[PDB]
RNA sequence: GUGGGAGAGGGUGGUGGAAUUCCCGGAGUAGCGGUGAAAUGCGCAGAUACCGGGAGGAACGCCGAUGGCGAAGGCAGCCACCUGGUCCACCCGUGACGCUGAGGCGCGAAAGCGUGGGGAGCAAACCGGAUUAGAUACCCGGGUAGUCCACGCCCUAAACGAUGCGCGCUAGGUCUCUGGGUCUCCUGGGGGCCGAAGCUAACGCGUUAAGCGCGCCGCCUGGGGAGUACGGCCGCAAGGC
């Protein structure tokens, strides 16, 4: 088991109880894999730098989970079935690392 | 079909030619000239005087059509470059800032040998 | 895959044997079998309208599931894969929860043991049948449906897919095994995976016999007629062709286009 | 040219953190180039732990890949 | 990859005494635990030839090792083999 | 062993943006391209320039370095999984368990080869336009293998630091990467410049030796003939030893 940051941007458009519904199977999936969430930030709408997919901003959501390292991959293959989802970033969990420090 | 106060002005500036569109504020050209339209056939196209009737040119054919501002965006070297923002700025058409957005592959497509040179 | 053969004889130098390996069924077949029959390429006039064929093995035709809509929701196991002598690809047996039976033509990845359903509902998975407009863009497919409920048409044989490359309203955009651009229906099922025993393609024949064994009567160049027989049938030695090259009927073989201008299924279509 | 070291600017902080675009915000150019270790002020280990963070922040769209050039 | 329980698991059981560092018999082991990972991990990726340069390295270690401690003393290499499933 | 580091080190799977090309839609007109200057080419069948959509392949801008890793060839977007080497501190364990290494085995840029696939940009061959006395070139317009992937071959190279590996010994100065410390300083493992002694035909090298020594391996013995022939071994071939 190990401890991985997951990022996931969704469709802005969607209202709230569609949010909800991605967010359901994005969960069920988490547990399905294993992952054990900890933390949590939902920080919703966010402008862009860039599109993602013709549009200036998109619904972030990030989690922080323990889950057996091997089935990661397929977590995040799965996660990003999308049509909805559109991205999918998943990270190791780091020591941070201070600067004026 | 329609007439527009505001608008855009697009500057293809390369070593050849240096050509000029004008858009609306959609995008969609106006009107536009080249070193050719100029009446230079040739290397004398790609000249800095040659930019430089372009664009008065260019602006004037927009002026035409009601043309009042633009905002201007260069895109590549070339000598025709800056004599075509100055032919731009005192000639008609107050212009609203400028920008570079010259083309540049993050390391897309390999070059033409003659690009490729130091390697 | 492949077996190759040491050269104990010609043409076992050459030789090359399917890989039944994935092949759970040893012979028999379950009796969803029917039997086959064969053809001789002659139609219902005593007439022969397909050149050169006849001879082969006799074959049972097993009987397949191209829609696989009767069975939406029901789910099953993946019984056994198997041997079909009728195609290019292998069958799956699918024992039904329903305790029904049927024979899907199998994926590739398919795993005897496997779960498959096919409806609205279902994972994105291998062995899922799905209407098109369900399926995400981008997925490799086979097994396709050209009209809906009309049965899979599409991407049947050895090794084939299709891809989904877009939407548009009612329609999908896919590109076939032929590299066409084609809108199907979204309403159209298909069914999630290539086609697999994509090694098919590579068998090497080996020597005549062979070609004889899957019916396929030895085939004679118009070259080597006489000029009754066919436009290149004549004139002392080997002779060239005299003549755009031509079939036996007279039209031209290298180049002309065959597909009818007024088809309605123009609309539908964008490729080579 | 004197300016800065954009270093010196902020206080602590965790340049590993790929989610805070207002701290990494500050170290992309005018037109959004990683900023040359020089005016960062960065250490070696340092630069490198930076940029490979503002790389991450750019595939999720927190930060640009590029900008254009204004006002010249 | 051969967690610290996992080695010191290999440690505790091939110690000739209490609290055996790596003395011989603990070595052998200890190479031939991560030796038999790699071979795996090699059967997989078979295109990894930097990885496979090490298992050579390992694996003359291992040797080197073995051929000392058949020559000191043979009986409990002869049993070390076995126990390890080596030479045969 | 224990605890810690840095890293484009290797394998597999994913994934992002910029750009190029092609297509669709729009707007819009008389040229565009290209060069020493042109011409071929492209363009009123609506080109170039502009915007919107789409498809597809390749390579990863800034960071980036006079930097890092690897035995070498080599290795550069980001993510995860598997995985090699390596260094530091503690001074805990084994007790010389070492060095090197003919054969053997394995790895080995590019190009090349086989079977599939993939093909945007590039581009041997090839075509065309210029140039020239000629131009089977140099410049320009096209352009097929190939470049890309999988599997399997080929085994070469200015494969270079033209510098075999291990060890001990022989001033310092300065820059830099990365550990540890009583973190100005000291200490360890790398990467560069200048240099003591010494070496060297000189050029230069010099604690990263080309100095002073020991071990063991590879190699040299005038130039051409020739890395050719013959033979042998290997390769599908080219061809390699
Ligand atoms: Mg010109
Ligand atoms: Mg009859
Ligand atoms: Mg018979
Ligand atoms: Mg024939
Ligand atoms: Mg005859
Ligand atoms: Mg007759
Ligand atoms: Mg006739
Ligand atoms: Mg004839
Ligand atoms: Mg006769
Ligand atoms: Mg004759
Ligand atoms: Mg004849
Ligand atoms: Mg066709
Ligand atoms: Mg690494
Ligand atoms: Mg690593
Ligand atoms: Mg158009
Ligand atoms: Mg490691
Ligand atoms: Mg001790
Ligand atoms: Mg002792
Ligand atoms: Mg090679
Ligand atoms: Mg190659
Ligand atoms: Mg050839
Ligand atoms: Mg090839
Ligand atoms: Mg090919
Ligand atoms: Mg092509
Ligand atoms: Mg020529
Ligand atoms: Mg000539
Ligand atoms: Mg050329
Ligand atoms: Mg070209
Ligand atoms: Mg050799
Ligand atoms: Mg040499
Ligand atoms: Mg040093
Ligand atoms: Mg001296
Ligand atoms: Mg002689
Ligand atoms: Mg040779
Ligand atoms: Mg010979
Ligand atoms: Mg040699």
């Amino acid at each position: 088991m190990r401890r991985y940051e997951v990022n996931i941007v969704l469709n802005p458009n969607l209202d709230q109880s569609q949010l909800a519904l991605e967010k359901e199977i994005i969960q069920r999936a988490l547990e399905n894999y294993g992952a054990r969430v900890e933390k949590v930030e939902e920080l919703g709408l966010r402008r862009l730098a860039y599109p993602i997919a013709k549009d200036p901003q998109g619904y972030f959501l990030w989690y922080q989970v323990e889950m057996p390292e091997d089935r990661v991959n397929d977590l995040a293959r799965e996660l990003r079935i999308r049509d909805n989802v559109r991205r999918v970033m998943v990270v190791k969990s780091q020591e941070p690392f201070l600067a004026n420090a | 079909k329609r007439q527009v106060a505001s608008g855009r002005a697009y500057i293809h500036a390369s070593y050849n030619n240096t050509i000029v569109t004008i858009t609306d504020p959609d995008g969609n050209p106006i009107t536009w000239s080249s070193g050719g339209v100029i009446g230079y056939k040739g290397s004398r196209k790609g000249t800095p005087y040659a930019a430089q009737l372009a664009a008065l040119d260019a602006a004037k054919k927009a002026m035409a059509y009601g043309m009042q501002s633009v905002d201007v965006i260069v895109r590549g070297t070339g000598a025709g470059r800056e004599q075509a923002i100055r032919a731009l700025q005192a000639s008609g058409l107050q212009v609203k800032s400028i920008v570079d957005d010259t083309p540049v592959p993050h390391n897309g497509c390999r070059p033409k040998k003659k690009f490729r040179k130091a390697s | 895959a492949v077996k190759k053969f040491k050269p104990y004889t010609p043409s076992r130098r050459f030789m090359t044997v399917a890989d039944f390996s994935e092949i759970t069924k040893t012979e028999p077949e379950k009796s969803l079998v029917k039997p086959l029959k064969k053809t001789g390429g002659r139609n219902n006039q005593g007439r022969i309208t397909v050149r050169f064929r006849g001879g082969g093995h006799k074959r049972l035709y097993r009987i397949i599931d191209f829609k696989r809509w009767d069975k939406v929701g029901i789910p099953a196991k993946v019984a056994a894969i198997e041997y079909d002598p009728n195609r290019s690809a292998r069958i799956a047996l699918l024992h039904y929860v329903d305790g029904e039976k049927r024979y899907i033509i199998a994926p590739d990845g398919l795993q005897v043991g496997q779960q498959v359903v096919a409806g609205p509902d279902a994972p994105i998975q291998v062995g899922n049948a799905l209407p098109l407009r369900f399926i995400p863009v981008g997925t490799v497919v086979h097994a396709v449906e050209l009209e809906p409920k009309k049965g899979a048409k599409l991407a049947r044989a050895a090794g084939t897919s299709a891809q989904i490359q877009g939407r548009e309203g009612d329609y999908v955009i896919l590109r076939l095994p032929s590299g066409e651009l084609r809108k199907v229906h979204g309403e159209c099922y298909a069914t999630v995976g290539a086609v697999g025993n994509a090694d098919h393609k590579n068998i090497v024949l080996g020597k005549a016999g062979r070609s004889r064994w899957l019916g396929r009567r030895p085939h004679v160049r118009g070259a080597a007629m006489n000029p009754v027989d066919h436009p290149h049938g004549g004139g002392e030695g080997r002779a060239p062709r005299g003549r755009p090259p031509a079939s036996p009927w007279g039209w031209q073989t290298k180049g002309l286009k065959t597909r009818k201008r007024r088809k309605p299924s123009s609309r539908f279509i964008i490729a080579r | 040219s004197r300016k800065a070291k954009v270093k010196a600017t902020l206080g602590e902080f965790d340049l590993r953190d790929y989610r805070n675009v207002e701290v990494l915000k500050r170290f992309l150019s005018e037109t959004g180039k990683i900023l040359p270790r020089r005016r960062t002020g960065l250490s070696a280990k340092e630069q490198r732990i930076l940029a490979k963070t503002i790389k991450r922040a750019r595939i999720l769209g927190l930060l640009p890949f590029t900008e254009k050039l204004v006002r010249k | 990859p051969i967690t610290k329980e996992e080695k010191q698991k290999v440690i505790q059981e091939f110690a000739r005494f209490p609290g055996d560092t790596g003395s011989t018999e603990v070595q052998v082991a200890l190479l031939t635990l991560r030796i038999n990972r790699l071979s795996e991990h090699l059967k997989v990726h078979k295109k990894d030839h930097h990885s496979h340069r090490g298992l050579l390295m390992m694996v003359g270690q291992r040797r080197r090792l073995l051929r000392y401690l058949q020559r000191e003393d043979p009986e409990r290499y002869r049993a070390l083999i076995e126990k390890l499933g080596i030479r045969g």
